[PDB]
């Protein structure tokens, strides 16, 4: 294929190969417990 | 410092002219160096650059008519204008600015090109 | 995480997000789209369309 | 005037003045800056090896494409005064349609700060101040990106933002305080800040931090230059190594939180 669209993150070993642009969503980390 | 431009007359719809602007400086590698243009009613324009780098950079508005070049050995730096066209009529200004200085926007007596049937 | 926890209920996410990145669409290197996909992605950003989906 | 510098860890910048009553002159006076944008890139050059000189800026404050022709670092940048271009730079459509932009690292966007009745862009009370009550303000400062942004949308409420126009930003707040305005609107990276350090928690921003048209900061530079590779890798490096944590810290403090 020649595209991918689907909840990536970019970091820096994606970076040196296929370029991605322009994030359209920012998000973090978090942790899930059971209440 | 100081500056003088030279090269204006009055030449036909279509021809080409050979402006100039030279100064005197013993340090004249590092000069940006840009080309004014301020016709009657109008703002004063920018037209041309040269960037210390070697980079040139042309405005859109009347983008491929002229061309810009500089000498590192000679301390002048030339404007070559062809196709001209009754748009172009202005007196075009030379100026520099950084690598130290104040008061920083130079501007020469002025040069006026007239294009006309 | 927090969608799921929003749906599943009796479920919590402790603490506060210790990172930052961004989700983003890729492409192979040098491939003409690129420009045109990134520019355009900005303008519908701008628009609200993807701010409408959200909430959807 | 101990040493006629200042401390170490901070870089000098060539302020330009505008003379003293444009009789002659105008020097050129050594004063350094310091700051958490160019922080970032004196850590940044110790990896890619610049070198590198600062003078700040002329005329307006960021710019505007008006008659067809710019003003501002955006103007700068396009007529090759500075290869690089840095500081509180919005990214947007207009911008990015004629200068190139690098990935973002801290997260912003539009917001309100009121004193102390409202949910937002849609509420009904911004809709049109037609109410049983008084009509109240907007802060909106001029000239700016978020201006050009609102007037894409919906026109009628920005030719009241005509009416009253506030300026500079401490001189809006204090307005505020006494009660010449009721709905002040800027980017939210600053009023989180200003809101932060301030007297008595007193302003907050609308909602748990409702954010509107989320943006991100980032670095401008030339368009096709070879920098571009480089300088995008080497800021996502720092990102991965919890360096952006420790500098937001020092300089983006929370008395209120
Ligand atoms: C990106 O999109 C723009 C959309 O306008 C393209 O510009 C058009 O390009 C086609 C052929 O590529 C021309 O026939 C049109 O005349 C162009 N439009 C205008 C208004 O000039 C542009 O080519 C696209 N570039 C890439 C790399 O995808
Ligand atoms: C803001 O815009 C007005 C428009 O008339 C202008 O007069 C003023 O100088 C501008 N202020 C800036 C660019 O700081």
């Amino acid at each position: 294929a020649d595209m991918i669209v689907a909840p990536l993150t970019i970091n820096n070993e994606r970076a040196q190969y296929i370029e991605f642009s322009k994030p359209f969503k920012y998000q973090g980390l978090t942790i899930l417990v059971k209440k | 410092v100081q500056l003088q431009e030279s090269g204006g007359g009055l030449v036909q719809a279509g021809g080409s002219l050979r402006l100039s602007c030279a100064a005197s400086a013993a340090a004249a590698a590092a000069a940006a160096a840009g080309w004014y243009r301020q016709a009657p009613g109008k703002e004063r324009a920018a037209a041309a650059a040269a960037a210390a780098a070697a980079a040139a950079a042309a405005a859109d508005s009347v983008k491929g008519r002229f061309t810009i070049s500089r000498d590192n050995a000679k301390n002048t730096v030339y404007l070559q204008m062809n196709s001209l066209k009754p748009e172009d009529t202005a007196v075009y200004y030379c100026a520099a600015a950084a690598a130290a200085a104040a008061a920083a926007a130079y501007w020469g007596q002025g040069t006026q090109v007239t294009v006309s049937s | 995480l927090e969608f799921e926890a929003s749906q599943k209920c009796d479920l919590v996410t402790t603490g506060e997000l210790f990172f930052r990145s961004g989700f983003g669409i890729g492409m192979r290197k040098d491939s003409p789209w690129k420009q045109n996909v990134s520019l355009s992605i900005l303008k519908s950003h701008e628009n609200g369309f993807m701010e409408d989906l959200d909430k959807t | 005037p101990l040493t006629e510098t200042c401390v170490r860890n901070t870089v000098p910048c060539r302020k330009f003045v505008k003379i003293n009553n444009s009789t002659n002159e105008g020097m050129n006076v050594k004063k350094c800056c310091k700051g958490f944008s160019i922080d970032i890139l004196k850590k940044l050059s110790r990896t890619v090896k610049f070198t590198y000189d600062l003078y700040l800026v002329t005329n307006g404050k960021h710019g505007k494409k008006v008659n067809n022709v710019w003003n501002g670092m955006i103007g700068e940048v396009v007529y090759q005064r500075a290869v690089m271009a840095v500081g509180s730079l919005t990214i947007n459509e207009e911008r990015s349609e004629v200068v190139d932009f690098s990935v973002p690292f801290v997260e912003t966007g539009i917001s309100v700060m009121v004193s102390r009745q409202v949910t937002g862009l849609s509420d009904k009370k911004f809709q049109r101040p037609h109410d049983y009550s008084p009509p109240f303000r907007f802060g909106t400062v001029p000239n700016g990106s978020t201006e050009r942004n609102i007037r894409n949308n919906y026109p009628y409420m920005h030719q009241y933002m005509t009416k009253f126009n506030q300026k500079g930003v401490e001189d809006a707040l204090v307005s505020l305080k006494t009660g010449k305005l009721d709905a002040f609107i800027y980017d939210a990276a600053v009023l989180n800040y200003k809101a932060g350090r301030d007297e008595g928690c007193k302003l907050v921003t609308i909602g748990s931090g409702y954010i509107f048209a989320t943006t991100g900061y980032g670095i401008a530079l030339q368009k096709g230059s070879p920098w571009k590779r480089q300088i995008d890798l080497a800021l996502l490096q720092f990102v991965g190594d919890g360096e952006m944590e420790e500098l937001e810290t020092l300089w983006l403090t929370g008395i209120c939180h």
